[PDB]
């Protein structure tokens, strides 16, 4: 993602901000939305089913 | 492509990645080879394990 | 450890700086940037105000303004010769 | 900072393998043993907390004109408060951070003109007082007059219930230890003479690796500053 | 002698306090609660501009309002099928 | 000991702060500009018309009573 | 801060989950067994408070012409008094709570004119004495005179029955001692010698997290004060 | 008077600093940003 820092903007002030978030610097938090993709297994076939 | 299907998995294993690549390129409509193969070999799509 | 926000002024040992960041972390924390962005434009904002009275009158007679410019280009009509054989 | 989904695919492929609460492709404990992992869970941050002093917090509370008694509760914060029980909340909040309860230990509380208060001292009568471990006392309210505590904090409540907390906050020296204490609970609800043998391993493996973590003082739990003293007492 | 001075007391459309001012928890807490007049004001900043930039020619139009009214009234009689004037000014 | 480095960028009481400060101290002008956000759409929208009016106004008004009096005559 | 009910899921998802108290769906105790379990929680909670002196109460007794003993019980409270039985209550209970008999300990006294008054001192004629460890006593009561006593106090007790008190409140870092000893409880009434070796580890269990509480203070029991004997003796 | 100075506003079209030239770290970071310009003159030095 170096790309994306180099033809970036990256300027701090910005117009948009969700009132209904508003945290301040101590508050970590990982998104509701995870992010995965599906890959290929094959069915194991000894965990009888 | 897998025959000799004592060859199944490394050759799956490079459809995946395959597969990868072509998501990140988008293309619209993708399929796995044949039938026969699938159902033989027990191929099914699953979200990786997180470990 | 941590610093607690409301210890401001703590400079015992040398006198500068009085350490007021954190209280705008802690209350106004992510909202800064957006008080940065109107801070920074914030003259065209006092031009805007300053003109207030006028910029409403403006508007108590918008839909006016719009008939009368539907009609702009004929509004001209060429008074002068008219006028000429209006004065016989 | 991992989800909770990583710590029970943790526990189904570490300790608690040979168990019957993992399903069967061993990769995520069964629906119906997921709280009895959450409450062991809880009980073992808890624990880690207390011991090692690892989160440090702060509250802001502003003082009314005829309360002395404040205590550290939801009822009270701006996001959390009922309006019809409580007419006027003290603490502030954002709506990002609502304030859990996550209060130890009270360290230091300040002014909000930077003047420190002292805390718990009788023979002083500008002093604040605490009857309860959550409960501060200030006898002399005056106007625009707030407070800032600064404390000792526990991990937030985990609860899995799409507004809990899925996250957990902790170093990566001390998942062993977590580990071993889900285990040690577990393995004593079983009732059974093996089972209490495998328990009391697991309960001093939990002990050794905490005594170990404070021999190397790898949480930096050990603090020291400059002296000041000397000039106050005179000395030249 | 009722003192009614305090933090409970005050709202998001009451003025500043000169005295408060010193107080950096006021001055926070002040700017925090008139959140929404500054999100307000960010949202629209394009148009704001663009009638900043148009004022030197808005600020004329407003000595001429009372001329237009009736010229707005005038107008529909004005009207008087364009085409026939240059007949009349031909005749 | 001293981390205040240039003056003309650093401030003694905080960036921050002073940026804080600086909107305080200049609340009234923004709830103004605020309380009118409706009427000063509709002036953005009609924008383009009032521009055109501002071209034809040293023409066009030519004392237009005398115009329609003329008419009259 | 929570409920009887999460106290009694907490039970039946923790401790106590192989055992035919609870129900089939593991959610909660079943009726029955209500009772023991709620006399095992006061036992535990009467032990705790009398350990850690966490709570600081206070009281109100104004003084009758004739009555000398003044027993601190809840009949001759004004939210609590029978009007048929006492003519006329001493113990105020204006404002809120009605004050839970849950008198253990008696530290200060103070007039109502802001003077101290000496407890258990023989040889000060103005001193105040204790026959029972909650019954009060002053050998002159005079017109306009009220007491007010600080004193150690212990968690109100639990009925469940739509009347008493459903709130458990208690530091979170000894919810695991209080479970600790209503399984110790249980498994001792059980008799029989697997149940009462798991009963002696849930006992010892008990005991250590007190120890490690009272050796990391986290209830903040010590306490310390600034010298005042050093200008009554007469230093310079 | 506000000031807008930073690492962030910063982008690789800007001129440079003359105030922070003493500075190693900015001398450093500037040159670094810059890549692509120094990567495409190597590229077509035979043609140059």
């Amino acid at each position: 993602s170096i790309e994306d820092y180099l033809k970036g903007k990256n300027c701090l002030a910005s117009p948009n901000y969700d009132p209904d978030d508003q945290h301040s610097s101590w508050r970590e938090d990982l998104p509701q939305f995870k992010k995965d993709r599906e890959h290929l297994t094959l069915v194991n076939t000894r965990r009888n089913r | 492509f897998v025959l000799l299907p004592e060859d199944a998995k490394k050759i799956w294993a490079d459809v995946d990645k395959a597969w990868g690549l072509a998501l990140e390129a988008g293309i619209p409509h993708i399929y796995p080879w044949s039938y026969t193969q699938v159902m033989r070999d027990g191929v099914i799509y699953a979200v990786p394990k997180v470990c | 450890s941590g610093h607690t926000p409301f210890n401001t002024i703590p400079n015992e040992g040398y006198c500068c700086e009085t350490l007021n960041d954190p209280i705008v972390d802690k209350m106004i924390g992510n909202a800064y940037y957006v008080v940065k962005f109107v801070a920074l434009r914030m003259p065209f904002i006092k031009n805007v105000s300053d003109n207030m009275t006028q910029l409403l009158a403006i508007h108590n007679k918008l839909t006016e303004l719009s008939a009368i410019y539907t009609k702009l280009d004929e509004l001209q009509l060429i008074h002068n010769n008219l006028d000429k054989l209006q004065e016989l | 900072m991992y989800y909770i989904e990583e710590l029970f695919c943790r526990l189904a492929n570490g300790v608690l393998n040979n168990t019957g609460i993992v399903t069967d492709d061993r990769g995520d404990i069964e629906d119906d043993s997921k709280p009895f992992i959450i409450v062991a869970a809880n009980e073992a941050l808890t624990r880690l907390h207390g011991r090692f002093n690892m989160r440090n917090n702060n509250v802001v509370v502003e003082m009314q004109e005829g309360r002395t008694n404040y205590p550290l509760l939801a009822k009270y914060a701006v996001q959390s408060y009922d309006p019809n029980e409580v007419k006027c909340p003290f603490i502030m909040d954002l709506a990002g951070e609502k304030f859990a309860e996550d209060v130890i230990r009270i360290l230091e509380v300040y002014d909000d003109k930077g003047r420190r208060r002292p805390l718990n001292d009788r023979n002083n009568p500008c002093s604040l007082f605490t009857p309860r471990p959550n409960v501060l006392q200030n006898n002399a309210p005056k106007a625009w007059e707030v407070l800032n505590v600064m404390y000792q904090a526990k991990h937030p409540k985990l609860s899995t219930a799409e507004d809990g907390y899925n996250e957990i906050d902790i170093p990566d020296t001390l998942d062993p230890a977590l580990d071993a204490y889900i285990a040690y609970r577990y393995y004593t609800s079983l009732n059974t003479p093996e089972s209490s043998a495998k328990a009391a391993e697991y309960l001093s493996f939990y002990d050794s690796i905490c005594r170990e973590v404070v021999e190397y003082d790898l949480t930096s739990d050990t603090e020291v500053d400059t002296n000041t003293l000397f000039r106050k007492r005179g000395w030249r």
